[PDB]
């Protein structure tokens, strides 16, 4: 029991977080409104104070006269589902026959979807992402010839065995999820849910993975996020003997029913590596296009 | 009537009469955990005032040639105070925190600094310069305490992405023939109900002047930019002895 | 961690020595989930 | 529960029981540390020799609390106390009780 | 020595708070975790053998 | 059903299955300070679960020519913990203990310690022998810390009074025969709401034999006695820097 | 508002202090009922477990075969007040003519009444006590002689300015309270409140009056409570030249309106010094009597 007033007047353990502002249907642009000449004094629009936060509250109506506009103009296609649910290349797999890296008939690739610009750049306007995802599997010869060969590919989660040779026990796959397909069948497509340990996947963390000393040999796992890391995915053709032919697995991901918190400037800089924003401080370019002067288009 | 202001929390007290206003980020304000979102079983344990109030922890100089800071949060405070000592005793923290960054010139002095708060502020290195060598920050610039860190190009904000863009987070100006001061208040945000203090930092608070400080030859010319925060609905869990790191 | 609060203590005639049997299980609130392969694979050739 | 081999060292075939238990004795009264073992459920060592931490293995990711059970199987006339202490993450091995 | 597992529960051992778990127990299902299609047998058909 | 007993605050859990019964002090169970024996305006802070919980600070050997021993409250706790540091940043404090001692032996050893909690046990000294010389303890002898400190003198506990009336005081015995350990639990014993934790100890521990520990040549001959103390109700004020005296 | 149930819940702030024992009346001793022989398994008044804390529950009527006695002796005489309140000395102070200590005609001295044993001792057997207070003013010559002198006693509390002579400025006395009378008039008397900072005087203080390292020369001052301190009383004959005759001044104190908190043992060594228990340690006695054997008287 409380008696103290302190206590029983405390705010402590509110669980429900007061939000100053909600959202309100807008499946079309705004209309505009008719307006005339306002002459007036303590009525000031077009006057702001931009060191408040905010942005400008001013409107069409209120700086020119305006007539009346009925706009029917849709603002369906700027959702987060009509931005994101569109596949992308996000993997490349190679499994050549005479070769340095895969010679081997299989391949292990860590999923990792920050290795090409276009989808990157576009999750990383979000800070956190959470959604499911449609995966489809392109398989060709490097060529783009296709060939009457049969390939399995194996979802292999952090802590199942993977593969270590065309012929590796792990590829029994009684447990983890596989797909045997031929290069001659369409693409192999399958849906993916939402896996993290985390209520969302995030592109960014300003942090370590483990407690300890951070000394400089343990600087390359500033930043990384084992919540992110989903697991491995290895390809090998099927058999016991080499394959007869060299071989491309495209990856695309399509992500659908996603959600989206905490909007961030966009990547103004190439990219140089996988999960790690560095930047060629040599050649830091400006966002845009420059001119010669301030007065001259 | 928004110039002037006075935040009382704890025993702390900071007043202003030249303000513009009070940002709330991403429009709400700090809370504690629910019962539903919440995954740890042991009772939490939330110290109230000797942890929830103002902390002043740094002062630096405006220069006519500065190019810009940052601190980490909550990494300026995991050594002050009792905030600091809940922040060691136990694994899970969480909390939000009302800014308030002061400046204060004269009239005839001018300037405009941007400050704003950037959620999971990732650095990155130049790469070797060339963009050749996948160098990493070290400890001491990914979490600089509470001095907290000179940025090295602030055009990308030492991360590869652009400042000019960084109004899509909480921000304030201060522009000195408008206001003397910043305040943003920050919920807790996280994609974890709760997180430790010392191996994630939530955000970043950036301090960056736009538009450069300027002044004729016999005004002051000593122009100090102080840093005060307070943490807010603080929360603590998973106690067992104290760590540093 | 496990440690001697006080002392194992016993009279003349009996053991100076004795052993303890951990028992381990989960809590009603444990679950499981993203069903996956064993690290081990109880084989080494084919199995006849 | 089954069987938590605390004490995973022994690795002989004749002395592989010994996994199953491990000691106590008369002390100096300082304190002094029995053992120690890391928590984890799903990880090398220990709990490999329990059926949670076999099961655990066909999963990716796990949620709840755990429970040890210790039985004392000395002589009725032996007694003692023992401090036994759980350290959430971040806590080193404890140096002292 | 009885033969069955403790009864003691977190709330009876620590002060704990209250947590509505949501947590889903449907894949560790009999069904769940076996029925997934696993190798159960390979068969040989060469030329010269 | 008096004999076993399971005492949980906290994150920490006491069993025993050798008591007897539970003693609280002066009959009244710790509460926090009401509104109206409180002076001092700032509101207070409760720490609750990262304070009030069992802290095992000591073991000290029974021997058969053990005098006895004492600690201190709230010294003891002043460098533990939690509860350490807000005892050092704030000037106030009160709380009330729930102190569990315990001592363990065989069915074939014998002895008895008298556990008795002493309000304002000032510590006296034996004034040069000849009772000449105004002499005053040292600053270790009347603070001792977690280590606690030796009686000289027992049959006056070193303060010119008879141990023989301690029992007027909130005691238990452990009597190896009978139990092993000892339980009270005592409320904010003071003239003030709150006072400093660092200059005023409100009671002293005693632990004595009273009948000398003994037991044949081949039993175990190291007999340990423990000391597991919990504060409750803990409640600070007056909060400033971190000061240890 | 509070909103998370442990908060709800939490008995953090309760006020109100859970007493597990109540007062009853009890003016006379209590009487004894008849009882008669049990000769019964179970029921067993007679064995005890001092071990508990507890004194023992056991009585006559359970022990031995008892007749009825209606007890009528009172329990008035042992009441705090009916102890306390008793005039007893504690301070005598000696205005001499030709003098080591005060031959200056006036004295000051400081309110501490630990400078005798038998008022001490009954005080000293609580920690804390609360109180109202009559004070009685004896005096006369050394001899017990009556001389026509006419004197002023001065209650100087801390901060008010001690007088230094027998005609400080001091004695104009115009807020302190001081009282003027002949050796001729019978005792002066007056009533003294509670004037403790405190809710109570406390005979014992395990503390330090002040914050800082507690080294060897500051050590004089463990155990000083300022709480206790309440000021000076101050003497003189009431003159511009020396009295004629030599004075003693013996205090008498009776306490009224008394509480006192937590009993503890009695002193049983011989005191040494005013408010401070050291003893001396080589002639510890014991407490009482003692014999040749156990088996003797
Ligand atoms: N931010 C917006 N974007 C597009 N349409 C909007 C927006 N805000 C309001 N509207 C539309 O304008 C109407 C509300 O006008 P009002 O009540 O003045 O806010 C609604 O029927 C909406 O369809
Ligand atoms: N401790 C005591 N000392 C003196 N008289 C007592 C005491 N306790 C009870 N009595 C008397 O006995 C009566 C109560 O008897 P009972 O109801 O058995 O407690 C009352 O009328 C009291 O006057
Ligand atoms: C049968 C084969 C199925 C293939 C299974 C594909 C599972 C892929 C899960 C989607 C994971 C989203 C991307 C997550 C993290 C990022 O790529 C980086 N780790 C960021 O550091
Ligand atoms: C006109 C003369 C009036 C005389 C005034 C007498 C005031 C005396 C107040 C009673 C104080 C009670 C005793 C208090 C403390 C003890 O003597 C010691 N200091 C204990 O250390
Ligand atoms: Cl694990
Ligand atoms: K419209
Ligand atoms: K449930
Ligand atoms: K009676
Ligand atoms: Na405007
Ligand atoms: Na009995």
């Amino acid at each position: 029991g409380d008696r103290v007033a302190d206590v029983i007047e405390s705010s402590i353990g509110d669980s429900v977080s007061r939000a100053l502002t909600h959202a309100l249907p807008a499946p079309t642009g705004q209309n505009t409104q008719v307006s005339s000449h306002r002459l007036d004094t303590g009525k000031v629009p077009a006057l702001q104070a931009a060191e408040i936060g905010a942005s400008s509250n001013a409107s069409d109506e209120s700086m020119i006269e305006t007539r009346c506009v009925l706009n029917s103009h849709s603002t369906a296609e700027t959702t987060l589902d009509s931005f994101f649910s569109r596949a992308g290349l996000v993997g490349e797999i190679d499994l050549p026959l005479k070769g340095t890296t895969n010679p081997n008939g299989y391949a292990n690739w860590d999923i990792d979807i920050t290795g090409y610009a276009q989808m990157r750049r576009k999750v990383e306007l979000f800070t956190y992402m959470r959604f499911d995802a449609e995966f489809t599997f392109v398989a060709c010869t490097p060529t783009g010839e296709v060939v009457p060969q049969l390939l399995q590919y194996m979802f292999v989660p952090p802590g199942a065995p993977k593969p270590d040779s065309r012929e590796s026990l792990a590829w029994q796959t009684a447990t983890n999820p596989s797909v045997f397909v031929k290069l001659s069948d369409p693409p192999a497509q399958v849906s993916v849910p939402f896996m993290s340990p985390a209520s969302a996947y995030q592109w960014f963390y300003d942090g370590y993975p483990t407690f300890g000393e951070h000394k400089q040999e343990k600087d390359l796992e500033y930043g990384a996020m084992p919540n992110n890391m989903m697991g491995t995915f290895s390809v090998r053709t099927v058999g016991t003997s080499k394959s007869k032919y060299p071989l491309v697995v495209r990856i695309y991901m399509r992500m659908k029913h996603v959600r989206a918190w905490i909007p961030r400037p966009m990547r103004n800089q190439n990219y140089l590596f996988k999960a790690n924003p560095n930047y060629a401080g040599n050649s830091i370019k400006p966002t845009g296009a420059s001119r010669t002067a301030i007065t001259t288009l | 009537s928004d110039r002037v202001a006075q935040l009382t929390i704890g025993n702390s007290t900071i007043t202003t009469q030249e303000a513009a206003n009070i940002i709330v980020g991403y429009g709400e304000w700090p809370s504690y955990c629910s019962d539903s979102d919440a995954t740890a079983v042991d009772k939490p344990t939330r110290p109230d005032v000797s942890v929830n109030r103002f902390y002043t922890l740094d002062t630096k100089l405006w220069e006519k040639s500065s190019k810009g800071w940052y601190w980490k949060f909550p990494d300026v405070l995991t050594e002050t105070g009792v905030f600091g000592q809940n922040a060691q005793f136990h694994y899970l923290y969480r909390s939000g925190f009302c800014i308030h960054v002061q400046c204060n010139a004269s009239k005839f002095h001018q300037g405009a600094l941007l400050v704003a708060v950037l959620p999971e502020y990732v650095i990155g290195t130049v790469a070797g310069g060339t963009g050749t060598e996948d160098t990493h920050p070290p400890y001491k610039q990914t979490q600089p305490g509470a001095d907290g860190f000179e940025l090295q190009h602030p055009y990308v904000l030492d991360a590869g992405i652009p400042i000019s863009q960084l109004t899509v987070c909480p921000h304030q100006w201060i522009n000195l023939r408008t206001n003397n001061c910043a305040t943003i208040i920050v919920p807790y945000i996280n994609a974890l109900p709760f997180d430790s203090a010392l191996n994630h930092c939530n955000f970043g608070l950036l301090v960056v002047p736009i538009s450069p400080l300027d002044y004729d030859q016999g005004a002051t010319p000593v122009i100090p930019i102080t840093i005060t925060l307070a943490p807010m609905c603080s929360e603590f869990a998973g106690l067992r002895q104290a760590v540093t790191q | 961690s496990i440690w001697y609060q006080t002392n194992y203590v016993v009279p003349i005639g009996a053991p100076n020595t004795a052993y303890i049997i951990a028992l381990a299980a989960a809590q009603k609130n444990f679950t499981m989930k993203l069903c996956k392969d064993a690290s081990d694979i109880l084989q080494t050739g084919t199995i006849q | 529960e089954t069987i938590l081999e605390v004490n995973n060292v022994p690795t002989n075939a004749t002395s592989l029981m010994e996994r199953l238990r491990f000691p106590v004795s008369a002390q100096a009264g300082k304190g002094e540390l029995c053992a120690v073992f890391r928590a984890d459920p799903g990880r090398n060592g220990p709990w490999q020799s329990t059926l949670l931490g076999q099961l655990c293995g066909y999963y990716t990711q796990w949620s709840g609390s755990l429970e040890v059970t210790f039985m004392f199987t000395g002589s009725f006339m032996a007694t003692g106390k023992m401090l036994i202490a759980y350290t959430p993450p971040g806590g080193p091995l404890p140096k002292d009780r």
